[PDB]
């Protein structure tokens, strides 16, 4: 019922919307998890490891560069700007809005928003293996070695790159090789992330989930915590419940957010 | 830490 949600949303405070991988999908963004989502023979899984990144480091960068370039083509899509516009109109208002992410695509931060909690990372920021400097970086090329690399069809060669020509550290002193800032299978998210979002979780007054669910994770170690507090939260996402089923807006976030959010 | 996917 839009009209009960409403209400909640007119008189809510604090509002934390997390974001799944629906969101990024409805950019026209591949996720590479599941059904035809190949890039050359692999999958996400077996690229997105630090074992893949120790044994072929140049083919993991080449992954990598693919989706960076692959995004200068997908926009932001209304689901994302709603969300935007929705932080910027409340924040007026002294009413406080934040999101969080799974996505490392950044199309939130081109949408507009500023209150953003990146939990796996960004594909437009490095750390260096070395020094463990973080910084951003959009640049395209992200390396002369790596231009014009990438190509996603299975029967492309190896760039095999040498790993003193892959994006190295700055700080020239330094010079580490760099990874990509992104949350890996087998790895912890961010200690210090996770007690911010627990901070605004407790804080909130109620939670969108949008283009992922309640049950499936990240999503399950926060909403439970803010309907244990008794806080409506409201699932924006394609997948149906039964009937003999706080609120689920079934079909593209796209369509329902910026109705329900306007 | 938590492992993402809970190591999955
Ligand atoms: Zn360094």
């Amino acid at each position: 019922d839009l009209t009960a949600f409403r209400e909640h949303f007119a008189k809510a405070k604090h509002i934390a919307i997390i974001t799944g991988a629906g969101v990024s999908a409805e950019s026209g963004v591949p996720t590479f998890r599941g059904p035809g989502g190949f890039w050359r023979k692999w999958q996400a899984q077996d690229l997105a490891t630090p074992e893949a990144f120790s044994r072929d480091p140049s083919l993991v960068w080449e992954f990598y560069h693919y989706r960076r370039e692959v995004m200068r083509s997908k926009m932001p899509n209304p689901a994302h700007l709603a969300i935007a516009e929705c932080e910027a109109r409340l924040g007026q208002q002294g009413r406080s809005v934040v999101i969080i992410t799974q996505n490392i695509d950044e199309l939130h931060h081109r949408a507009g928003s500023k209150h953003v909690y990146e939990i796996h990372g960004s594909l437009f920021k490095t750390r260096c293996m070395s020094c463990g400097e973080v910084k951003a970086n959009h640049k395209s090329p992200i390396c002369p070695a790596l231009d014009g690399k990438g190509a996603p069809d299975p029967n492309t060669k190896e760039a095999r790159i040498p790993v003193e020509l892959l994006p190295r550290c700055e700080r020239k002193s330094c010079n580490g090789l760099l990874r990509p800032h992104v949350v890996w299978f087998g790895e912890t998210l961010d200690s210090d992330i996770l007690t911010a979002v627990e901070r605004e979780l407790e804080k909130c007054d109620l939670c969108l989930v949008v283009g992922t669910s309640s049950i499936v994770y990240p999503a399950a170690m926060f909403a439970p915590q803010v309907a244990s507090r008794g806080v409506p939260v409201a699932e924006f996402n394609m997948e149906c419940t039964p009937a003999t089923q706080k609120y689920h807006f079934e079909g593209p976030c796209g369509s329902t957010l910026p109705p329900a959010l306007e | 830490g938590v492992l993402k996917e809970y190591g999955v």
